[PDB]
């Protein structure tokens, strides 16, 4: 578990459990997929480990 | 999409929830970051070469 990935994932889940309108639900679902994607995560971790 | 992040930030403001203002902006800046974009692009290129290899192997 990468604390940065998890912190971001948690923030997104909070949004998903707060905004109930249809567009927000679709938008957040897309962002959760992105954050769940292995390619995104590899770039994300490396980026953070260098800054 | 930066438009999605932007819209979500605004909808949260409207609800009176600013707990994610900073988190979203940081996420936003990372996705727009030159370093991040260079890393993404390069990793996809390496990913494609590895796929070419796997293919070659029968």
């Amino acid at each position: 578990q990468d604390p940065d990935v998890e912190d971001l994932f948690s923030s997104l889940k909070h949004i998903q459990h707060t905004l109930v309108d249809s567009q927000s639900q679709e938008d957040i679902s897309l962002l959760l997929q992105l954050v769940q994607n292995r390619d995104f995560q590899n770039a994300f971790k490396i980026h953070n480990a260098v800054t | 999409v930066l438009q999605v992040l932007d819209r979500l930030k605004m909808k949260l403001q409207e609800k009176g929830d600013t707990s994610q203002n900073e988190k979203l902006s940081m996420f936003y800046e990372t996705l727009k970051s030159p370093l991040f974009n260079q890393i993404l692009t390069l990793q996809q290129s390496i990913k494609q070469l590895k796929g070419q290899l796997n293919h070659i192997l029968e």
